[PDB]
C-alpha cells in the first residue's frame, strides 16, 4: 500500500511517517510516536536502537501472533489479515487515564510503512538484527542505508534444509564468534547403491553456529503443522511478547532467562531459567521476555494450524497444555 | 584475560536442570522437564512425550543398543542430542499410506535397503514417510523425535515435569 | 568501610559483592541483583550500561535526595546518614506481589561497596558519566579500569566559581562538541582602583559548554540554603528521581521532555516539555526522568535546608510549592 | 548531510513556551511559566517571582533603562538570559545588617564606588551582601535573580502560569 512519508528533515536527515492517526518520527537519539487522545496529541519516546530492533522483529515475523510490545506503551496485535497498532492501550495506567489510542490496519499497509521506516531510520552503521556487541550505533543523523541487514531474503523451508529443492545449508557463512568452539562436522550419509540423495542429514548445531541474526525463529524441519524453528539468542528479546497460544521452548545450548507475567495485569507469575536440555511450555495467558547473556541455541516449536485462535477462545484448548 | 568461548551442551552423564521460580500460580502449568533427566530414567527407545501441541509431539528417546524397526505414513525427524546413533533405512514395498504417528514396522520389514546415516550430537536427519528406520547405539545417547502422537508414544507428565 | 567482595570470576573477570542480603554481580551484558522475599531468593537483570550510569550518579551525588531509582525495580533512598537499598519496594505491582525487599545501611558501608562495584565493573572503554555517543561499550569481560572517569573530583562551591579559594572555572577544559557554537566570551569586569578582585562575574554558558559529564547538577551559586545547580543533559537521565522536597527546573538551552510519575507507584502522571526559558516546579510527591536529544543546558534549583522532608512526610507542607 | 550545531537560546523577540500534558492531576501544581514571556509582559525591573521555595525565590526582571539602587543583607546573584546589562556596585558605609530580600538602597546611596561589570547573555555576577547595585540596559533584556522573598518581590502566578 501507499506509504505516507515526509521529505528528509533539514537537520536530522530522517523522514517522519504517517499511519492513520499515528505520527512516527526519529531524531538523533529517539523514535517518537504521536497519537490523538482526549483532544490532545500524545507523545512517547523510545531510544532508536531499541525501537529499530523491535520493529525489525515485527516486520521479519509478519507481526507474529498475539501482542508484540516495543515497550510498555507501544505495540501491535496481529489479527491475521488486520493488525492493531496501539499506544498505551494495554497499559493499565494509561488505559485507566484514557490517554491510549488504538487503530486497525490492513496488514500490507502497516507492513509497507514499517519496511519504509526501517529503510529510512537504519544507518549503514547499525544492524537491527544483531546483538549490541556485534554492531555499531543507531544514534546520530541519517547516514547511509543498511539494506543488506534489513532485507534478508530467505528461501522458505518446505521440508528440511539441505534438500535439493529446499532452503540451503550455511556452508558459505562464517561461524559466529560466540559459537567458535562448536564442532563443524557434518553427519555421514551412506547411500546404498541406487539410492544416492535419497537420505538426508545435516548438522543443526553447525547450521545454528552460522546464524547471522538473533531472536529469529527459522524453520528447520516440517512435520505437517508441526514446525521446528530454532534460533540463536543473544542479549535481550527485542520485544516483550503477549501470548495467544501455548508455545514450546527446548533450550539446546547454554541458558536463557524468562520473565513471565500476566498478559493484562503485568503481575509477576514466574522467573524461568532454561538450561541445556530444558523443555518448557509458555502458556497462552502470559507475556514474557528473554535474557541470554551468551549467544545460545534455542528451539522454538511452533504449530501452524489455522484455527488455533478459535480453539483457545472456544475453550477447546486451555491456557496451559497439560493437566497432571 | 579469559577469551575462551564455551558453548555449554549437556549430556546424559552431565546435565543441570533449569528452574521454574514461581511468584504466583503453579509450576504444573509450564510442563517443565529436561530431555537428559528424561532419557536417564527411561527404557531404551521408549518414546517419551515431552511436548504435546494439538496432537503433535516432541518425543525423547534413550538410545541404547538397537531399536525396533519404526515407520510412519508421514515425515518424521530426529535430532541427536547426545551420543552417536546409526540410523538404518529401508524403502518399504508397501508403505503405510494413511494414519499418523510412528508405528512398529515389524521384525522383518519387506523392502529395499537405502543405506544408513551416522548421527553425532547436534545432527539432524529426515525420517522419510513410507520408509522403515532403525536406531543403532553403542553408547547411551539421547534422540529428540519430532512426530505425531501415536500407539508408541508414552505420556508420563507427573513423572517428568515440575509440580 | 570493609566491602565484601569475591575473587574475580574465572570467566567474566568480574568480582561479585555482598551488601547485607543483597548480592550484586555482573556478566558480559547484565548486572544481576538478588535478594530475599516471600521465602525465596529473587533476582533481577539490568543491562550493565544502564546499571553503571545509574550507580555512577548515586555515588557522585552521595545518594542525592530522596529516591534514586536505577530502574523500575532497584533503587536507594537517602536518610542523610543512613541509606535504604531496595528491590521492588517502590513498584506497586511487585510490592502487591510481596516479592519486594528493603534493607537499611550506614552510608559509609554502602558508599564503599558502590565505589568498589563501579571501579570493578567499569572497563577502560566505558565512561558512565558521558552520553552514549561520547563513549564505548560497557559490555564484554573485565578489561582494565577507568579511574579517571569514575573518580572525577572538583572543589565544592562555597559561594561561586571563580572566587578566591572557591571552586574553579573551566578554562582548562575543551568545549563539548554539541556546544561548539556557544560564545566563549567572558563578561567585562571594570573594577575601580582600590577594589580589584572585589567584583566577580563569569560566563555560566561558557562554563556549562565545557562540562565533561551529563546529568550532574553542580553548584554555581550559594544563597543561604538556596542552591543553583546547573548541568548539561544528553540522552536520558540515568535514573528516575523520586523527590523528598520541591525542586524547580529552569531550561536554559534547547529542550528536555520529562516523564512525571507517582513517587511511590511509579505510575505516569504528566509529560512536560520544557523549552528555552521554561520554569517548572517538580512537586515532592512525584518521580521523573528526562529526555534531551541535544546536549542541553539545565538549571536545577535546590533548597538545601535540613529537615525539609519531615515537613513533607507529615503533611505540614503540600507537595506543590504554590497555590494560585 | 547536516553537521551544523545549533544550541537554541530564547529571547524576548523570540521564545516558544513548552507544554504540560496531563495524564492524572492538575497543570496548576507545576507553576509552569516562561521567563521571556514574563519579561515581555512586565514593568521594567519589576522583580517578578517565577520560582518560590519556602521563602527562597527566583525573580525574573525585564531589564529596560536604569533600575533603582538595590541592596540586601545577604548575597544575591544575577544571570543575564537576554541582552546586555551593566551592573554598578557601591560599597555602602552602613550596610543592612539584618533582614532578608533585596531592599531599595535609596536615591543617593552613601559609599565608595567599586566599579562596574558588563553582563551579556549567559553571564553571571555576584551581587555581594552589603553592597548596593543597579542595572543599566540600552536594549530590552532579561535578568534572573537568585535571592530571598522581600518587599520588592512581586507575585502574579495566575497571570504567568498554566492553569
Ligand atoms: N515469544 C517468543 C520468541 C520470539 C523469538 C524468539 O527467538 C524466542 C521467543
Ligand atoms: N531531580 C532531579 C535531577 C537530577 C539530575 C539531573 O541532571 C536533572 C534533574
Amino acid at each position: 500500500d501507499d506509504v505516507q512519508a515526509s521529505p528528509p528533515h533539514a537537520v536530522t536527515g530522517y523522514r517522519s511517517f504517517q499511519l492513520g492517526a499515528f505520527e512516527l518520527s526519529r531524531d538523533e537519539y529517539f523514535a517518537r510516536i504521536t497519537w490523538p487522545a482526549k483532544g490532545e496529541t500524545r507523545s512517547h519516546l523510545i531510544p532508536a536502537d531499541i525501537f529499530l530492533r523491535a520493529m525489525m522483529r515485527d516486520v521479519a515475523w509478519g507481526f507474529f501472533y498475539g501482542w508484540v510490545n516495543f515497550d510498555h506503551v507501544i505495540g501491535t496485535r496481529n489479527y491475521y489479515g488486520k493488525v492493531d497498532l496501539y499506544a498505551g492501550t494495554f497499559n493499565g495506567t494509561l488505559k485507566a487515564a484514557g490517554v491510549n489510542y488504538t487503530e486497525n490496519f490492513e496488514t500490507p499497509l502497516i507492513m509497507a510503512t514499517f519496511k519504509a521506516i526501517l529503510r529510512d531510520w537504519t544507518n549503514a552503521t547499525f544492524d537491527p538484527f544483531a546483538a549490541p556487541e556485534e554492531t555499531g550505533s543507531a544514534f546520530g543523523r541519517k547516514n547511509g542505508e543498511n539494506l543488506e541487514c534489513i532485507e534478508r531474503f530467505r528461501i522458505a523451508t518446505k521440508r528440511m534444509p539441505g534438500l535439493q529443492d529446499d532452503s540451503p545449508l550455511r556452508n558459505d557463512l562464517p561461524v559466529n564468534r560466540q559459537f567458535a568452539d562448536v564442532s563443524q562436522d557434518e553427519p555421514e550419509v551412506h547411500a546404498a547403491e541406487g539410492f544416492e540423495g535419497e537420505l538426508h542429514a545435516f548438522s543443526l548445531f553447525k547450521y545454528l553456529s552460522r546464524s547471522d541474526v538473533t531472536w529469529n525463529p527459522s524453520v528447520t524441519s516440517v512435520c505437517k503443522a508441526s514446525l521446528f524453528c530454532p534460533t540463536t539468542e543473544e542479549f535481550i528479546l527485542p520485544v516483550f511478547h503477549g501470548n495467544d497460544r501455548v508455545e514450546w521452548f527446548i533450550q539446546m545450548s547454554d541458558e536463557i532467562v524468562w520473565d513471565v507475567g500476566d498478559k493484562d495485569d503485568g503481575n509477576p507469575r514466574a522467573r524461568i531459567t532454561m538450561r541445556a536440555g530444558d523443555v518448557c511450555a509458555m502458556p497462552a495467558d502470559i507475556r514474557h521476555q528473554g535474557y541470554s547473556t551468551k549467544r545460545s541455541m534455542l528451539m522454538v516449536w511452533e504449530n501452524a494450524t489455522p484455527n488455533l485462535p478459535h480453539l483457545y477462545e472456544s475453550g477447546e484448548l486451555k491456557p496451559y497444555p497439560i493437566e497432571f | 584475560s579469559n577469551v575462551a568461548v564455551n558453548t555449554v551442551f549437556a549430556s546424559l552423564d552431565n546435565f543441570r536442570k533449569g528452574t521454574v521460580e514461581i511468584i504466583s500460580g503453579e509450576a504444573r502449568h509450564y510442563a517443565f522437564s529436561n530431555i537428559f533427566e528424561v532419557a536417564q530414567n527411561s527404557k531404551p527407545y521408549e518414546k517419551v512425550v515431552v511436548g504435546l501441541n494439538l496432537g503433535y509431539v516432541v518425543e525423547t528417546l534413550r538410545a541404547e543398543g538397537q531399536s525396533p524397526w519404526f515407520t510412519a505414513a508421514h515425515d518424521e525427524f530426529a535430532i541427536v542430542m547426545d551420543g552417536e546413533v546409526r540410523v538404518e533405512f529401508l524403502k518399504l514395498d508397501a508403505p503405510s499410506k494413511h494414519g499418523e504417528g510412528t508405528h512398529l514396522a515389524g521384525e522383518l520389514p519387506v523392502g529395499k535397503p537405502m543405506g544408513y546415516v551416522l548421527l553425532k550430537r547436534g545432527h539432524q536427519c529426515l525420517l522419510p514417510a513410507g520408509s522403515a528406520y532403525r536406531f543403532e547405539a553403542s553408547r547411551p545417547g539421547v534422540i529428540l523425535q519430532q512426530t505425531i502422537k501415536g500407539p508408541l508414544s508414552v505420556e508420563k507428565w507427573a513423572e517428568i515435569c515440575l509440580k
